């Protein structure tokens, strides 16, 4: 039904920042339901907040939402960050894609 | 055990179409018949027995001497993979079987070699036990093979007519596409049936003896049109015509995306009803089958546009209004509704609406603890306008804390309750009806523009037929199309090229046939009304014309006039008197050139002239007497109709409904009676102008004038005179019938009319001119005539001097009118016309009874005998409305015709007064020359007058002079004119040359010789001179 | 109680049926108010997809082969036939009142 497109992989050294964004193949003005999920390396899925919400995670992760141009930025990027998140659409069928940020020396 | 030419059909193949006895009648019907003069294939067994196509109906015939043809096999695949039927005469009986037969490739009947085995049989029948033309018709309809048969002794395809009789209606259940003959171990013919119209002629014993193939040619069409086997003469309009469209021009906008319906119908989240939302659908292809041909919906209801029509339409925009309500609210989402949701949360216009769709969400929105996320309003100071939203949430005050309420209520949606309380998702689709170039269209393919020819078309939802042409109209950029004064598209903007095309209708018009009577020849010409013959000719050759006839062609005899074009009439460059008018100055006629129908310019009259002179005069020197015949209607048939019998004859249920139309039925009976009543008044006013009856004299020859042919003959069984007897001999309803129609007798019968007429002729023959003025005078006939001459201006002595010639001319004139009347057919055409119109009006009224006017039957008893009262009342009222209009139409037309008859009768009555009862002095009223006398004659439905007219004959030229000079005086003639004769001046009468001496007693003096222009010197005789 | 997710095994014989289970603590009302249990499939490759919610409604792509069930606090996923391609990690998760907590998932192999 509705697909999402999100940016691909990136490589950073610890510090500075990286930003991630995605868009939905929609029209008119449906709202919210642009969520993110983290997939730690060998662990289960972790929730990174509903839009624009905040839960069991830190202040590095910053939410914003417009075609559903959705953003989740990572300030003060740290080493404990890999397969950082998937964009999840909350409409109709619900759907996921996935990006990747690697942080290393 | 199995082994594995072309002829003209003439007028053969008519069969009885039904089981109904009819006699003395012409019956019109459409069925599958072999067309006359069709093409029939010859086969011989002298062994041509291939599989022959059936084509829904076969005319099969064979000539026999040795039982070569035994039967037929009808089927499709001619093998055991499909059902087929074998019809065989096995020399014992007729065996008919329908099975998946293991049929032979090379069958015969000797050993029977038709099939090896049989499976899955649907029908079997064995009949009773049992130089020659045998004819059969094999028709296929609704699972039945209908078979007709007939026979004629022959010696040979024989030409002739042989009505065939039904034999079988076989319930076989087989879809037959082809067949083979079963031959004995002869010749045959095969033709094909077509859905043509035939007029069938029944004789007095109910046998069909003749027929007309209504589509063979234009004359055959005319024979159907006027329901006759013979045509007399003139222009007969039979039908209309049009050009049939060729290609299809379909033009849809360049829309390539797909409409996002999932986003409307499958969204996770929906708004509450008090705060419903709207989203716009645009620039896409809308496949609406996705919402329609798979059921999710408990409600799928459309207004205006049926759901199945949506894929054929374009819209300017589509809007989807969506919300959640409970099951008992879903019924409120409709036009024309009231209620809390309909009035305060979501109002639809009481106008066309698109589609309201809904489905149950018990397992989505309702919860076990109650879902309270959905809300609705119950308190508002007024109702909503269509598509208005009001989501204000302020305290509500009923009077403008005690009585302070919040306006919103909720929906406690639970999964533990019944349907009326379960949540529903409701989507309303609003379609904007093409107010701007379309943005949403269905899954259609486009084609190119086919221009300047008759095509079918479909633009962005605008359809019809016509001729598309480029045009000069300049539309504003926001206009898609225009219209003329009537509500019809005049032009359309093309959705892909933005060019403007005007739309013209495809050529059409009336069709009429020009014909001499069929007694002279079966040759006709066809007139196509108001069209460019370029297109008519093209449509005939490039056959796109309807109607068109099977045996008809366009030759070189084609030309166009303002009245339309003719095909088949030869144009000539000459002129003549008009025979059969075409129109616009041109007439058709049938003349030798070997005869042909020709088209010629009308002649207006003889080309002749009279020289102008300032000094001459012509004066008739002789004369002749002739008799003119004048014919006019006086009265028409006194029809009468029983209103209830016509509409509700013998039906209680119909009569009870008829009463709901009140006074209507009585008014029809009254108005028609009033018309009939005036037919007696007219007859009486025209004929009964006789003060007293006068007797017929024993002497019928007075002064040399023979009246024996005008007056009644006492030695005959009748009271009619020879001429009257001839007039009468020369020119459905009860007189009871089931249709309630009847014709009443006249007040004055035929004998009374003849008696008045005889009294009137007899009387004026001896009564002089006072016959109807006062006391009759007894005047010798010769003197009466002398006075009628004196009354013109011819000196009285002329009658006596020329009495023998005058009496002889009178007699001869009487014989001449008898001869003309005896041998012609047109003299009384006016009386035949009033008779024919009566018959046509009544025939129309009777034919209307068979129309069902939309009812299941035209017969009330076919409604009542098999239908419950409630539905029968529906079917009966439909039938009554139609019949009320039939009767009202009849009376109205009969009423205007009555007015025309009264005008004719008034003329006749006036004419009787001025031409018969005295001597009229007016011009061109009682004849063409000078009136002397007239005689009325009795005639059916009218009066015929014989007028005796004085006509000046051969004239002589004289030199004239307006006055003469004598002794200084100017002398003028008192009554005559001055003329110059052999070397002498004489005075004469203008209508007859009889020169007198110019004297002082036939002239008078006024003025003198110096004051009158153009005069001569002369001598005026004065009798005094010889007295002196 | 905490979605541990049953042990990482099932019969791996091709063409045979399987049942995957999980455990929680209560009726799981969703932030939208509805009862929910979520089944997701993490493919061995790039991404998860949603299969079933509230052990009743099935998402496009898996209505014929997969089925949800369970009672009390013990919930399951039935695979009608584990038809060769049905591999990856099947997760039961609390897409409910709970902050989107997922279990370890069940590892599915076919051999
Ligand atoms: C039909 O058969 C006749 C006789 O052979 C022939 O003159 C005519 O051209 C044929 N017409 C058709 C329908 O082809
Ligand atoms: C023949 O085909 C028609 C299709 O018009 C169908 O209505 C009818 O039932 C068929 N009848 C037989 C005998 O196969
Ligand atoms: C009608 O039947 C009568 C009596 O058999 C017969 O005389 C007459 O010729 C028949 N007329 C037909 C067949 O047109
Ligand atoms: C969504 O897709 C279409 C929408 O009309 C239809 O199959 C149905 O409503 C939904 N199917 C699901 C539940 O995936
Ligand atoms: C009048 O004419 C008829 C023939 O129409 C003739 O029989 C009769 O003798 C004539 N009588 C006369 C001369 O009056």
């Amino acid at each position: 039904q509705v697909q999402l497109v999100q940016s691909g992989s990136e490589l950073k050294k610890p510090g500075a920042s990286v930003t991630v964004s995605c868009k939905a193949s929609g029209y008119s003005f449906p709202t919210h339901a642009m969520n993110w999920v983290r997939q730690a390396p060998g662990q289960g899925l972790e929730w990174m907040g509903w839009i624009p919400t905040y839960a069991g995670f830190t202040g590095r992760f910053v939410f914003s939402l417009d075609v559903s141009t959705a953003y989740l930025q990572i300030s003060s990027l740290k080493a404990d960050d890999t397969a950082v998140y998937y964009c999840a659409r909350g409409h109709v069928l619900e759907w996921f894609q996935g990006t990747l940020v690697t942080v290393s020396s | 055990r199995c082994t594995t030419t072309q002829h003209t059909s003439s007028m053969r193949g008519v069969y009885y179409p039904d089981e109904i006895f009819r006699s003395d009648t012409l019956y019109l019907t459409q069925d599958l018949f072999l067309p006359f003069y069709s093409n029939v294939t010859g086969f011989h067994t002298i062994f041509g027995n291939p599989v022959i196509p059936f084509k829904d109906g076969i005319y099969f015939a064979a000539t026999e001497k040795s039982n070569v043809v035994r039967g037929w096999v009808f089927g499709s695949t001619m093998n055991n993979k499909s059902q087929s039927v074998i019809i065989i005469n096995n020399s014992t009986n007729v065996v008919i079987r329908a099975c998946n037969f293991e049929l032979c490739d090379n069958p015969f009947f000797a050993h029977t070699m038709i099939f090896d085995n049989a499976f899955n049989c649907t029908f079997e029948y064995i009949s009773d036990a049992f130089k020659h033309l045998r004819e059969f018709v094999f028709k296929n309809k609704d699972g039945f093979l209908y078979v007709y048969k007939g026979y004629q002794p022959i010696d040979v395809l024989p030409s002739g007519f042989n009505t065939l009789k039904p034999i079988f209606k076989l319930p076989l259940g087989i879809n037959i596409t082809n067949f083979r003959a079963i031959l004995t171990a002869a010749a045959y013919f095969v033709g094909y049936l077509k859905p043509t119209t035939f007029m069938l002629k029944y004789d007095e014993n109910g046998t069909i003896t003749d027929a007309v193939d209504c589509s063979q040619n234009p004359l055959a069409e005319l024979k159907c049109s006027v329901k006759s086997f013979e045509i007399d003469k003139g222009i007969y309009q039979t039908s209309n015509f049009r050009v049939v469209p060729s290609g299809d021009v379909v033009r849809f906008p360049n829309i390539t995306n797909l409409c996002p319906f999932g986003e409307v119908f499958n969204a996770t989240k929906f708004p509450s009803v008090y705060a419903w939302e709207r989203k716009k659908i645009s620039n896409c292809v809308a496949d609406y089958s996705v919402l329609y041909n798979s059921t999710f919906f408990s409600t799928f209801k459309c207004y205006g546009v049926s759901a199945t029509k949506l894929n054929d339409l374009c819209f300017s925009n589509v809007y989807a209004d969506s919300f959640v309500v409970k099951g008992d609210d879903v019924r409120q989402i409709a036009p024309g509704q009231t209620g809390v949701i309909a009035d305060y949360n979501y109002k639809l216009p009481d106008d066309f609406m698109g589609c309201v769709l809904a489905w149950n969400t018990r397992n989505i929105d309702a919860t076990s603890t109650g879902n309270y996320n959905y809300k609705y309003r119950y308190l508002r100071h007024g109702k909503l306008r269509p598509f208005e939203r009001d989501i204000s949430n302020v305290p509500f005050s009923p009077d403008g804390a005690l009585n302070c309420y919040w306006p919103l209520n909720d929906y406690g949606f639970y999964t533990t309750t019944g349907i009326g309380y379960q949540p529903y998702r409701v989507v309303v689709l609003s379609f904007e009806l093409l107010n701007a170039p379309a943005t949403v269209c269905g899954p259609k393919l486009s084609t190119d523009l086919i221009k300047n020819q008759c095509v079918n078309f479909n633009f962005n939802g605008l359809t019809g037929t016509g001729v598309l042409t480029p045009s000069s109209k300049r539309f504003q950029p926001f206009q898609q199309f225009g219209r003329d004064v009537s509500d019809f598209t005049d032009s359309v903007r093309d959705p892909k090229t933005s060019e403007i095309l005007d739309i013209s209708p495809c050529s059409f018009g009336g069709v009429s046939v020009i014909t001499p009577g069929t007694n002279a020849s079966s040759e006709v010409a066809v007139l196509y009304q108001d069209v460019n013959c370029t297109d008519v000719s093209t449509a005939i050759h490039a056959d796109q014309l309807t109607p068109a006839w099977r045996i008809y062609s366009t030759g070189n005899n084609v030309f166009q006039t303002q009245a339309g074009c003719l095909i088949g009439a030869e144009h000539v460059d000459t002129s003549y008197e008009c025979d059969i008018p075409i129109g616009a100055g041109i007439c058709a006629s049938y003349h030798t050139v070997q005869k042909s129908i020709v088209a010629y310019t009308m002649s207006l009259g003889a080309d002749s002239s009279i020289a102008y002179s300032n000094n001459t005069i012509a004066i008739p020197t002789n004369f002749s007497i002739s008799i003119t015949t004048e014919v006019m209607p006086v009265s028409m048939a006194k029809t009468s109709v029983d209103c209830n019998m016509y509409i509700c004859g013998d039906s209680t249920e119909c009569a009870n409904l008829l009463l709901q139309y009140g006074s209507f039925c009585t008014q029809l009976n009254r108005a028609l009676s009033g018309i009939a009543a005036e037919q007696d008044r007219n007859t009486r006013e025209v004929f009964a102008q006789v003060k007293q009856m006068y007797k017929t004299p024993t002497l019928k020859y007075f002064g040399g004038f023979n009246f024996s042919q005008i007056l009644p003959d006492p030695l005959k069984p009748t009271k009619r005179s020879f001429i009257e007897d001839l007039l009468f001999n020369k020119v459905q309803y009860g007189e009871q019938k089931f249709n309630g129609l009847t014709v009443l007798p006249p007040l004055l019968t035929d004998d009374m009319i003849a008696a008045y007429t005889a009294a009137l002729v007899s009387g004026t023959a001896t009564a002089g001119w006072t016959f109807g003025a006062g006391a009759a005078l007894q005047i010798p006939f010769a003197m009466q005539m002398a006075y009628r001459f004196n009354g013109i201006g011819v000196t009285q002595n002329v009658l006596y001097e020329n009495q023998k010639q005058i009496a002889n001319q009178f007699n001869k004139a009487i014989s001449q009118i008898q001869e003309s009347l005896t041998t012609t057919s047109t003299a009384l055409g006016k009386l035949q016309d009033v008779v024919n119109q009566n018959a046509q009006a009544l025939n129309t009224l009777v034919k209307q009874l068979s129309s069902n006017f939309g009812a299941i039957s035209s017969v009330l008893n076919d409604i009542l005998s098999r239908l419950d009262k409630v539905e029968a009342e529906v079917q009966i009222d439909r039938l009554i409305t139609g019949r009320l209009q039939s009767l009202q139409t009849y009376v109205t037309q009969q009423l205007i015709r009555a007015a025309e008859i009264r005008a004719s009768a008034n003329l006749a009555a006036t004419k009787m007064s001025e031409c018969v009862l005295g001597q009229s002095k007016r011009v061109d009223f009682c004849g063409k020359g000078y009136h002397l006398m007239s005689f009325p004659q009795a005639a059916p439905h009218g009066v015929v007058f014989l007028h005796v007219t004085y006509v000046p004959s051969q004239e002589r030229n004289f030199t004239t002079a307006p006055a003469i000079c004598h002794e200084g005086k100017a002398y003028f003639p008192r009554e005559g004119v001055f003329v110059f004769n052999g070397t002498s001046w004489f005075i004469t009468q203008r209508n007859f040359f009889s020169p007198q001496i110019i004297t002082t007693d036939n002239t008078f003096v006024s003025g003198n010789c110096d004051v009158v222009i153009g005069i001569i010197n002369n001598t005026v005789y004065d009798p005094l001179q010889p007295e002196l | 109680v905490v979605m541990t997710q049953s042990p990482l095994s099932l019969s791996v014989t091709p063409g045979q049926p399987a049942s995957i289970s999980c455990k929680s603590s209560q009726t799981l009302l969703h932030s939208d108010g509805q009862t929910s249990f979520y089944w997701y499939l993490q493919k061995p490759g790039q991404s998860p997809q949603l299969l079933i919610y509230d052990i009743s409604s099935r998402f496009s792509g898996v209505p014929d082969r997969f089925s949800g069930s369970g009672s009390g606090t013990d919930f399951t996923l039935k695979i009608s036939r584990v038809e060769a391609e049905d591999v990856g990690v099947y997760y039961c998760m609390q897409g409910t009142q709970f902050p989107w907590t997922f279990g370890q998932g069940t590892k599915v192999e076919i051999k």
